[PDB]
């Protein structure tokens, strides 16, 4: 039996969970009308976490609202914040988010989510509030996706495609159960590594010694020279593409590698990123990196990307 | 190589005032 064991790294916030969810609607005929409904609620949450987060970041950033009138709305949302715990979002809350999602000032600071930390399925979630506030609303497969979820352990999913067995581990942040966890790292075909290229432009934070870029690039400059894994492919899943493009239009490169002396297109620092990464490969002769470029909440490209990725493993053991 | 550790923190740092329990 050729059976295939994926382990998917990466700091938090680079699309491992999406690419978990994506393989279950590519290759496990996705989710039932039942498990929609399931996410009902937490959509309703991370929508109102997301438009609050933005809310008490206008307060640290030092941001006045566009019209005085929206402090009543600032207050009502945190009287409200329980009311969708169960179903419906009532016609009251709605408002308060529409007429705050409008305003200038709450968009202002939308703007310079890089001076804070405001999740990436934010705005998905807050332009569509019109579609999501109808009592009857049932969340779509592109909703569910986009829903974010605590999870407290190891994350896996199986499928069989194109007559191979596999298993995938997103790993979590929780060692809370060492041995199952360490085993996920045992006996692994492919190493899939998740970079927000989007990250390029956050600013250092409080807690941080070297941006988030960099961050990345340490851990996987670990991953990528451990002796265990001399014979396990390294797949790179340079992710984000959609949000990098938008604002390497806006913010150089040079806000992440000072040093960088080529253009703001999006080609050019696509692939300036892709050299710091792979030039941290410190065994090129024994081992090659398989970059992608991916947006992994966008199902087909992600269908494509995982296809290539299985070709490789394909071709592979026909060799090996 | 403290390689374990590492990880552990890089991937738990996910804004979880932002996410929600299922
Ligand atoms: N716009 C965009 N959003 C993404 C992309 N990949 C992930 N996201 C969103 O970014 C957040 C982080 O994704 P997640 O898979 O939870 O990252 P993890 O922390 O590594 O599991 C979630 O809100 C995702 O829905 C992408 O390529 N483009």
């Amino acid at each position: 039996a050729k059976e295939v064991k994926l382990l998917l790294l990466g700091a938090g916030e680079s699309g491992k969970s999406t690419i978990v969810k994506q393989m279950k609607i590519i290759h496990e005929d996705g989710y039932s009308e039942d498990e929609c409904k399931q996410y009902k609620v937490v959509v309703y949450s991370n929508t109102i976490q997301s438009i609050i987060a933005i809310i008490r970041a206008m307060g640290r950033l030092k941001i006045d609202f566009g019209e005085a009138a929206r402090a009543d709305d600032a207050r009502q949302l945190f009287v409200l914040a329980g009311s969708a715990e169960e179903g419906v979002m009532t016609p009251e809350l709605a408002g308060v988010i529409k007429r705050l999602w409008r305003d200038g000032g709450v968009q202002a600071c939308f703007s310079r989510s890089r001076e804070y930390l405001l999740n990436d399925s934010a705005s998905y979630y807050l332009n569509d509030l019109d579609r999501i506030s109808q009592s009857n609303y049932i969340p779509t497969q592109q909703d569910v996706l986009r829903t974010r979820v605590k999870t407290t352990g190891i994350v896996e999913t199986h499928f069989t495609f194109k007559d191979l067995y596999f298993k995938m581990f997103d790993v979590g942040g929780q060692r809370s159960e060492r041995k199952k966890w360490i085993h996920c790292f045992e006996g692994v075909t492919a190493i899939i590594f998740c970079v927000a290229l989007s990250d390029y432009d956050l600013v250092l934070a409080e807690d941080e010694e070297m941006n988030r870029m960099h961050e990345s690039m340490k851990l996987f400059d670990s991953i990528c020279n451990n002796k265990w894994f001399t014979e396990t492919s390294i797949i790179l899943f340079l992710n984000k593409k959609d949000l990098f493009e938008e604002k390497i239009k806006r913010s150089p490169l040079t806000i992440c590698y000072p040093e960088y002396t080529g253009s703001n297109t999006y080609e050019e620092a696509a692939a300036y990123i892709q050299c710091q990464f792979e030039d941290l490969n410190r065994r090129k002769d024994t081992k090659e990196i398989y970059t992608h470029f991916t947006c992994a909440t966008d199902t087909k490209n992600v269908q494509f990307v995982f296809d290539a990725v299985t070709d490789v493993i394909i071709k592979n053991n026909l060799k090996e | 190589e403290d390689f374990f550790s590492l990880i552990l923190r890089s991937q738990a740092k996910r804004m979880d005032e932002q996410r929600v329990l299922l």
